[PDB]
């Protein structure tokens, strides 16, 4: 096989730059990804109901697109019902 | 949708009263339903006895009337048929018969009045899905 | 020339080749996961079929999902600067863009792969029949993915990215298009299961007709790469098959076409199938047997017993399966048997 | 029905009978080396 | 300990055990330590997760299940009384584990690798048919006292949880064990099939008792035989003499044996009390029928004569044979029988007269409980058929004790298939591969 | 020195097909099994298979083509009870009854199961390693759970798969509606096992086939370039590794042949012993899972998923299947 | 030996928004309705 000419995973799994580096940046990207729900951020960027955002106080009727050209006001105007 | 304090308000007697239940009195009253009451009653249904379910229209129209707080914690004490012509804790759990049924056993007057609760406040959340059966599911 | 230039980058021999196929494969490949990753995590299904798909909502990841858009979309391509989302990502992932999005680019990532094949093939020195094998997949995602719905009314009976959403399009292809009665399906089966039967009997022959090249109880240290010799016997191979099931391979070289060939073959024909179900042309039923069953109520065979299935499922799942016919089902006009 | 039973049990029987003594007949010995 | 010297990769490193019989004998202390740990461990478990006033099949206990069976810390209809020798059974195991391990842990890193040069008694070569059958010989008379030991519990101390016992179960003291081999050995003989059960439709204590009477005389009978005697002519030329031939033989026996135990938790109501384990498939079916039929023939209906839509009787129907037994899908299940069914059994089946007027209140509970408690869950817990929603938290010990079983007596049959043919291979020469300059099949004459 | 001559003829390696030992007893059982199947898929009366006097026609002669066509298991009233011809009171109720059914697949499973050690004998008597009989394992343990250990747990041999194509998928409508066999782990391993088998059998057919050496024209087939029993190796593994190491990377490929070949062995049939141990398992009713009604709104509502939808159409098949057998609110047996 | 190659930012683009999700999905089992 032979070998491609990058730097072998072993040696920098193992290296402690490595560790010393990435001992800060995996948790901070996890932390961020934490906050990233704990904020609600998700929530208002992919438009996910929340657990209260999904009925009204009297209502199981499913707030289903049925307009194609229209859905976008066909949506928002179920957001504003809420 | 949440769980307001409109829907926590179930009758207390038959004649008028009310009670309005906490969200964890609520949440109290589920997990005991889970606990002595789900084998038999999963959904407000029966699977002893299909034809009676646990639905606040049946409840209101049994003798005595069990559409109320009042009339479920006496069942639980002392249940009866439909239409109450004979007792009946000798073949359903209750406290009468917490020594045939020890399930019972643990139940204070407290746990028996979240149950009851639960019973009246779950179809006004699930609609005709409580005691509906497997067409509703 | 820059041609030749850039031609010399792409083609360099690195840990992870890239060649003229990864401009096109790379990203598309890449948007595909990621779309995927990025829906079934956050990303709702909520306004166009009424359900819960994302980790954010309390699904687990057999129940996760990317979401075919709302029917009403019909077949649009949904894109973001589409006149349906016009710009507005959020109003694009609730629509149910991103499976158009993910269903697109994982069809040009298929494409440059398979052109992948071909470029590393050429370069190496070898025949092209791995790119060729993998046109049955592509034919599949084509047919299933893209074909059947273009079919039917819309994007919306198409697969959903998802396990359990996988298991709906199961269901729904039995109690709808009774499925599992298609010939094309039969072939289909015959050359997956009789792929892995291929590829089972063949590992395990040749593991049990290693010659003895170490003297370790550990057979795998007894190989070399640049080894000349065969590392199993083909002969005694062939005379325990030949007495055990009565034939056996003799040539390698059709063996190994033959393991091609099978669930190729069998991809190809599943394939065809599905194409025929777009058009609702199905293996649906035998004429003969609902004439006799219709003239004679003490006729019964399995077949009609499926079909009573069938009727079961339709009418209890449609409903909520399609909550934008508004389906509206007395209990007295659902199909029951006795007690249940 | 009873003559039927009686067959297939002497049948079964027999060939069991080979099944055992066939094995007990030095079956390891039986080999290329 | 390498595969340059000892020919095994590290995922078959265990297989450089095989000829020492120092490191080899600590694997199979320390393991049987692994053992006796999980015991006591998963003892002491289930009791900090038990409640005294639920069914133990609601808790999910298959090892308190176990003792309560052998009339400890039971009464009347198998209600606990005493927690405390559960609480016993978990610590004493649990302590004699860190014995094990000690001696386990010493034998395999520090005690000596082989036991040929320092012990002639505890050295053994796996070639040695004369040392291989009186150690052999030693176990087998270890397993005969341990029968007896069930045996003792149940005449002299105590005996056991008996579901058939008057008046409800009970711990009873089984005073005539059946020792007439006519009963005792006729099981052996019985059919596996339905109506039969083989031995695993032994249905009173008594012939449990006695049975293991027999298996305690015979292991140590058998026991003294091997150890007197050296293998004969035939069962030298009929079996291969190595180490991992045995293995591969008890392989096939812990298979066989895992099966058994399967069928027996499944179907047998006897040693496994519906009381302590659940009710059986066949016995939850059967209490359903049980069930409507004393509800609807409450609200006047005539059971007997009550037609079905199949033209079958809707509660009572005949069994092939004619015996009276219930209608509908149960009637699969008309080889049940149970202490709450039986009163209600005639010389002809299920008796008509006795359903019109002798069913008990206390009958009609046990049915509906089990009913509402069939062997059917969900692999996350969730008690009911598929299609139920979730709500109660319930999958029966059965189907867990039944399940997990099968897939180890399964395995271990692989096991048995896989060990066995090497063995072969191994004893013969050419599990290695095949010899280049000598293939068997070039000096074979052609097919055709 | 009489019966020694009968043992080397069993024992022969130069018989065009191998008896053995466990031949001896695979040849009667697999004639009578074939023979009885070949009749009964022909010529065999309707069989009340549910037990409801409501017999199941199966043959061709009774109005049944190929796809149609089945053996009709057992009655429901027989159960686990042991059937053979000598406890009817006459073939005519012994057809009824679903008889064929339990000799044929008695019959086969001996069969099959002297079939896997048929393997093991051959391999022995010619100097193998004996582990393909293993391999065949894994569909023997399949045919053994949806043919015995099923019925087993559930009671009845009538709720074993009937021996034909539409029967097979009648299996396979009422196991999902009842056990949610999608929604298992053990299943989804077979999947994964058959689909993987598929994959990576027409994977390592075509790089094979890839990296054959020419030794043969253009006007000739590729196929003439080996020979049977050659000692050079028909393609370069060298050249095969060297693309597939490319066409991801070169550590997600196999340079050797035996281990790669073990792997093309190990993949399929471990996944097919789960899917066997899937059946095997829930035959004890210890089904997938269950996850309706799991997301919760914060008021109450079920806010259904997939799982939910999947639900519905059990539901389908529960309520029609058998609808004539069952008289009371919950399937059990 | 090279830091930053086309491995590299293979790695990265897989790795990266994996623990970023990991992290997002791990604060998700600790939401209450
Ligand atoms: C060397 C071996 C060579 C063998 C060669 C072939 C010899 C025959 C093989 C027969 C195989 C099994 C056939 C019967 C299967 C079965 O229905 O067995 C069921 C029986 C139990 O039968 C039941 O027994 C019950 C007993 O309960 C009764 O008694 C109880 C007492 O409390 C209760 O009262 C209860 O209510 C009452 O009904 C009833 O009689 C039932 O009607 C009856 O069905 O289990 C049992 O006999 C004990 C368990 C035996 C093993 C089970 C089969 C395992 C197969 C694994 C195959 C793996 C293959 C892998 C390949 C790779
Ligand atoms: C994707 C992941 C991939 C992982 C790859 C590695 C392979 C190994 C995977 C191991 C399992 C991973 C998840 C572990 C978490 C878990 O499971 O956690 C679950 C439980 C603990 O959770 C508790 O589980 C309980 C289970 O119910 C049990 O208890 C209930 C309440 O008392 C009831 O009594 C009920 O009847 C009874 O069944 C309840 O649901 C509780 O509410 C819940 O908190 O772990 C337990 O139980 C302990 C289980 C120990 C092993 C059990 C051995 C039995 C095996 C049987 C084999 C049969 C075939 C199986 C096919 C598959
Ligand atoms: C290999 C790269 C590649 C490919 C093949 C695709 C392919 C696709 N993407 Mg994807 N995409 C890519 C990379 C790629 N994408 C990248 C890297 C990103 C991240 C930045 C995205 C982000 C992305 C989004 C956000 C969306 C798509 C979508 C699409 C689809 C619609 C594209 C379209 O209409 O283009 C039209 C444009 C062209 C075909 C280019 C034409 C170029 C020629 C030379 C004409 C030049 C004209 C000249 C300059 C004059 C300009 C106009 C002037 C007169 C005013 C299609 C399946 C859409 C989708 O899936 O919707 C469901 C969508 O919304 N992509
Ligand atoms: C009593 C049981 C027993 C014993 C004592 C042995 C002993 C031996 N076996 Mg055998 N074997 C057994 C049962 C047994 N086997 C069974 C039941 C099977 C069928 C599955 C096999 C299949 C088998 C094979 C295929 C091979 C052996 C071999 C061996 C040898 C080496 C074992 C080794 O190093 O394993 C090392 C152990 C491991 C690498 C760990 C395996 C872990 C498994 C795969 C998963 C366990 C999952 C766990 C239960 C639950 C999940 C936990 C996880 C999530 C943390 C040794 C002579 C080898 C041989 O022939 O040597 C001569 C060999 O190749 N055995
Ligand atoms: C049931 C499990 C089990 C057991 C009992 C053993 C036992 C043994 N293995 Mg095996 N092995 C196992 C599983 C097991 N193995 C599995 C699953 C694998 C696959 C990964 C292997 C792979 C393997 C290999 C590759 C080799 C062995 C070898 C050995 C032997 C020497 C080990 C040694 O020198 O360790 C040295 C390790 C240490 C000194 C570290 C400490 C070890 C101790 C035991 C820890 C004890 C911890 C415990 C909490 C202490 C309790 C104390 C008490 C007072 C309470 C030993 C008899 C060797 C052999 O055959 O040699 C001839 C060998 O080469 N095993
Ligand atoms: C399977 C069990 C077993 C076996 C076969 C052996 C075998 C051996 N051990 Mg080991 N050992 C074991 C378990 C075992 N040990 C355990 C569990 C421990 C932990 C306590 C030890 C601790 C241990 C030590 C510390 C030493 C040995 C040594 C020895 C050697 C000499 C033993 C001797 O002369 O005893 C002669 C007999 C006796 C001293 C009297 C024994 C009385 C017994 C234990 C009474 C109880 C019997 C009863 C039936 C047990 C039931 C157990 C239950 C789980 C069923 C020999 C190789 C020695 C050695 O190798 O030195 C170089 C050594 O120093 N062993
Ligand atoms: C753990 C138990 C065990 C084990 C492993 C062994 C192992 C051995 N015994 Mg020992 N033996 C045991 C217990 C055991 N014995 C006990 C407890 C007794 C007292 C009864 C004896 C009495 C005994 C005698 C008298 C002899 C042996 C002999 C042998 C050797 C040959 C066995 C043989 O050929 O079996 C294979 C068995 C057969 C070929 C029998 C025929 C096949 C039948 C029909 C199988 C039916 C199986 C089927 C599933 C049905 C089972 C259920 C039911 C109907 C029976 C071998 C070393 C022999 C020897 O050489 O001793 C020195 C010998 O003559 N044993
Ligand atoms: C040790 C764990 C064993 C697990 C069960 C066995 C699985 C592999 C064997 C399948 C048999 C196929 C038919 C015969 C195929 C055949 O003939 O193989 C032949 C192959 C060649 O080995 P050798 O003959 O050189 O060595 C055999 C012995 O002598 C030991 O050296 O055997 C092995 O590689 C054994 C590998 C053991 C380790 C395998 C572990 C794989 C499973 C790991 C866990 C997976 C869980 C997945 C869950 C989703
Ligand atoms: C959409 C879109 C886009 C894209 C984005 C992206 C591309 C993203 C990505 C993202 C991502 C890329 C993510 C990832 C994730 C990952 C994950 C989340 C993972 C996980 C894993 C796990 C969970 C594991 C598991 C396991 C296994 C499998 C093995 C065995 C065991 C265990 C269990 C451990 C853009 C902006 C361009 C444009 C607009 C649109
Ligand atoms: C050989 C080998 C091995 C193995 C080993 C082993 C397996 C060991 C074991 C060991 C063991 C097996 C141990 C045990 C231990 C135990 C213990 C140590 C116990 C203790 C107990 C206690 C401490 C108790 C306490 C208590 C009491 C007293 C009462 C109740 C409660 C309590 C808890 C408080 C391995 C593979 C790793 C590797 C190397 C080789
Ligand atoms: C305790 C008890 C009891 C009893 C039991 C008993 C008494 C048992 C016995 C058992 C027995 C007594 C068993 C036996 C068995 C046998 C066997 C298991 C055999 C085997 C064999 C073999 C395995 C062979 C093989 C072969 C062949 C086939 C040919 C040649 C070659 C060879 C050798 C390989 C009862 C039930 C009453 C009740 C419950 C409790
Ligand atoms: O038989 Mn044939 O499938 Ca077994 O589950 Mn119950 O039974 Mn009837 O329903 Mn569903
Ligand atoms: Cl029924
Ligand atoms: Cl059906
Ligand atoms: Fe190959």
């Amino acid at each position: 096989a032979g070998t491609t000419g990058e730097r072998p995973f072993s040696d920098i799994i193992t290296s402690v730059r490595y560790w010393v580096i990435h001992s800060i940046t995996i948790p901070a990207l996890f932390i961020a990804g934490w906050l990233f729900v704990s904020t609600g951020l998700a929530y208002d960027v992919f438009g996910t109901p929340r657990p209260d955002s999904y009925y009204a106080q009297e209502q199981r009727s499913i707030p289903l697109v049925t307009d194609r050209f229209e859905a976008k006001q066909q949506v928002e105007t179920f957001l504003e019902q809420l | 949708a949440e769980l307001t304090p409109e829907v926590l308000t179930v009758p207390l007697n038959s004649e008028g009263k009310t009670i309005t239940l906490t969200e964890k009195q609520y949440l109290e009253g589920k997990r005991l339903f889970q606990y002595a009451c789900a084998s038999c009653h999963v959904g407000g249904i029966t699977k002893t006895n299909p034809s009676l379910d646990l639905r606040t229209e049946t409840l209101a129209l049994a003798t005595p009337p069990r559409d109320n707080i009042e009339g479920l914690v006496d069942y639980m004490k002392n249940p009866t048929t439909y239409d109450g012509e004979q007792e009946i804790a000798e073949v359903h759990p209750s406290l009468r018969s917490a020594d045939i049924f020890p399930k019972m056993r643990n139940l204070t007057e407290k746990d028996l009045v979240a149950i009851a609760g639960h019973i009246l406040v779950e179809p006004k959340i699930l609609g005709d899905k409580w005691g509906g059966g497997k067409v509703y599911y | 020339g820059w041609f030749d230039i850039l031609d010399d980058w792409l083609k360099r021999d690195r840990f992870v080749f890239v060649g003229w196929s990864g401009i096109l494969l790379f990203p598309c490949a890449y948007l595909a996961l990621g779309g995927w990753l990025t829906g079934t995590t956050f990303v709702t299904s909520w306004y166009t079929h009424g359900l819960a798909s994302s980790y954010l909502e309390g699904c687990n990841f057999l129940t996760v999902a990317v979401s075919t858009p709302a029917n009403s979309m019909g077949h649009s391509l949904l894109l973001l600067w589409g006149p349906e989302a016009q710009g507005d990502f959020t109003r694009w992932c609730q629509l149910g863009g991103l499976w158009t999005f993910i269903a697109l680019h994982g069809a040009f990532g298929l494409i440059g792969f398979m052109l992948r094949q071909f470029e590393i093939a050429r370069l190496v020195g070898v025949r092209p029949y791995n790119a060729i094998a993998f046109s049955a997949p592509i034919a599949v995602f084509v047919s299933v993915f893209l074909i059947y719905p273009l079919g039917q009314s819309s994007w919306f009976f198409a697969p959903s990215f998802g396990v359990a959403a996988i298991f709906r399009f199961l269901l729904f292809f039995q109690g709808f298009h009774n499925w599992t009665l298609n010939p094309f399906h039969m072939m289909g089966v015959a050359g997956v299961l009789g792929g892995a039967l291929l590829c089972a009997i063949h590992g395990a022959t040749v593991e049990n007709t290693l010659f003895q090249d170490g003297e370790g109880a550990s057979t795998f240290r007894a190989f070399n790469p640049t080894q000349a010799e065969e590392t199993y016997s083909m002969v005694t191979a062939n005379r325990f098959w030949s007495q055990i099931f009565g034939i056996a391979f003799s040539n390698k070289r059709w063996l190994h076409f033959f393991m091609l060939f099978v669930p190729v073959t069998g991809l190809w024909m599943s394939a065809i199938g599905v194409v025929g179900l777009a058009l609702n042309l199905r293996s649906y039923d035998f004429i003969s047997q609902e004439i006799r069953a219709a003239e004679d109520p003490e006729f019964e065979t399995f077949y009609t017993k499926n079909l009573l299935l069938n009727e079961g499922i339709r009418a209890w799942m449609a409903p909520q399966d399609q909550p934008h016919e508004n389906f509206v089902f007395p209990e007295e006009v659902l199909p029951r048997g006795n007690a249940l | 029905m009873e003559t039927l039973k009686i067959t297939v049990y002497i049948v079964v029987t027999f060939f069991v009978l080979l099944f055992v003594f066939g094995f007990l007949s030095g079956d390891p010995a039986r080999n290329p080396k | 300990r390498d595969q340059e010297s000892s020919g095994f990769a590290w995922w078959a490193g265990n297989a450089r055990l095989i000829n020492l019989s120092g490191k080899l004998l600590g694997a199979h202390v320390a393991h049987a330590g692994l053992i006796v740990f999980w015991a006591g461990a998963m003892t002491l478990f289930e009791l900090a997760h038990f409640i005294p006033e639920k069914p133990m099949y609601e808790q999910g206990l298959i090892l308190i299940p176990h003792i309560a069976t052998l009339g400890w810390g039971v009464g009347p209809g198998g209600e606990v009384v005493d927690t405390f020798p559960f609480f016993v059974v978990g610590v004493v195991h649990l302590i004699s584990s860190a014995v094990l391990g000690f001696g386990g842990v010493y034998h395999a890193i520090r005690g000596p690798e082989t036991l040929e040069e320092y012990s002639s008694f505890f050295g053994y070569d796996w070639k040695d048919k004369n040392k291989m059958t009186t150690i052999l010989g030693f176990h087998l008379i270890v397993l005969g006292i341990g029968a007896l030991l069930l045996v003792a519990k149940a005449m002299f101390f105590g005996g056991l949880y008996d579901t058939w016992a008057p008046g409800g179960g009970d711990v009873r003291v089984i005073t005539n064990p059946t020792l007439d081999p006519r009963v005792i050995f006729g099981y052996l003989l019985k059919s596996p099939f339905g109506g039969e059960g083989w031995i695993v439709s032994v249905n009173n204590l008594e012939d449990v008792v006695g049975g293991h009477i027999w298996i305690g005389l015979i292991c140590i009978a058998g026991g003294i035989w091997h150890i007197l005697t050296t293998p004969f002519g035939w069962a030298r030329r009929a079996f291969i003499w190595s180490g991992e031939a045995y293995l591969s033989y008890s392989l096939g026996a812990l298979s066989m044996m895992g099966f058994i135990a399967t069928c027996f938790v499944w179907f047998n109501n006897t040693v496994y009390p519906s009381e302590f384990y659940g009710p059986t498939g066949p016995e939850a079916s059967q209490a359903q029928a049980m069930t409507f039929l004393i509800r609807d023939q409450k609200l006047g209906a005539n059971v007997g004569s009550a037609q079905g839509p199949t033209g079958l009787g809707k509660y009572l129907m005949r069994s092939p044979t004619g015996e009276i037994i219930f209608g509908g899908e149960t009637m699969r299940f008309w080889d049940f029988r149970g202490p709450w069914l039986e009163p209600l059994r005639g010389p002809n089946g299920l008796d008509l007269n006795k359903i019109k007027n002798d069913i008990q209140p206390w009958q009609e509970r046990r049915a509906a409980e089990y009913m509402t408690h069939a062997p059917l869950g969900s692999l996350n817990s969730v008690g009911g058929v598929a299609t139920e929603i979730n709500s109660v938290n319930f999958v029966s010990p059965r189907s867990w004790l039944a399940t997990s079983h099968f897939v180890l007596a399964f395995f271990f049959l692989v096991g048995h298939l896989w060990h066995a043919g090497r063995a072969r291979a191994a004893a013969a020469g050419f599990e290695k591969g095949i010899d280049r300059e000598s293939e068997p099949v070039l000096s074979m004459p052609s097919l055709d | 020195n009489l019966w020694e001559r009968f043992c080397n003829w069993v024992t022969s390696t130069d018989n065009r097909l191998y008896v053995g030992w466990f031949g001896v007893i695979m040849i009667p059982t697999l004639l009578a099994a074939t023979i009885c199947f070949v009749i009964a898929f022909i010529a065999a009366p309707p069989v009340d298979i549910d037990g409801i006097r409501e017999p199941v026609s199966g043959s061709l002669l009774y109005g049944n083509n190929i796809i149609t066509g089945a053996v009709v298991p057992s009655s429901n009233a027989i159960g686990l009870h042991f059937y053979p011809i000598w406890e009817a009171a006459s073939l005519d109720e012994w057809l009824y009854n679903g008889g064929p059914y339990q000799l044929i697949i008695f019959h086969f499973l001996l069969g099959a199961s002297c079939y896997m050690g048929r393997q093991w004998e051959l391999s022995y008597r010619l100097g193998m390693r004996p582990w393909i009989c293993v391999a065949y394992s894994a569909p023997l343990a399949s045919a053994f759970a949806v043919f015995l250990i099923y019925p087993i747990g559930q009671g009845s041999f009538s709720d074993g798969m009937p021996l034909g194509i539409s029967g097979t998928f009648n299996f396979m409508i009422v196991f999902q509606a009842e056990h949610n066999i999608l929604m298992h782990p053990f299943h989804q391993l077979g999947v994964a096992g058959v689909f993987g088998g598929a994959l990576f059998c027409a994977m390592h057919g075509s790089l094979v086939t890839s990296s054959l050496i020419r030794e043969t024209t253009e006007t000739e087939s590729a196929n003439y370039g080996y020979k049977f029993g050659q000692e050079e190796e028909t393609y370069n593994i060298v050249a095969a590794h060297g693309y597939f190491g490319r066409l991801i990377f070169q550590y997600a490929s196999f340079n050797n042949s035996r281990s790669l070949h073990f792997f093309l062995a190990a993949w399929p049939v471990v996944g097919v012993w789960f899917t066997a141990l899937g059946i095997s398992t829930m035959a004890f009713n210890l089904n997938g899972f269950n996850f309706n009604h799991s997301v919760i709104d914060a008021k109450g509502n079920v806010i259904n998923t997939w799982a939910d939808i999947i639900n519905r159409a059990n539901l389908g098949m529960e309520v029609m299947h058998e609808r004539n057998a069952h008289n009371f609110p919950l399937d059990l047996a | 030996y090279p830091i930053f190659t086309v491995r590299w930012v293979a790695v990265h683009t897989l790795a990266v928004p994996t623990i970023f999700f990991l992290g997002a999905i791990a604060a998700m089992q600790f939401i209450q309705r």
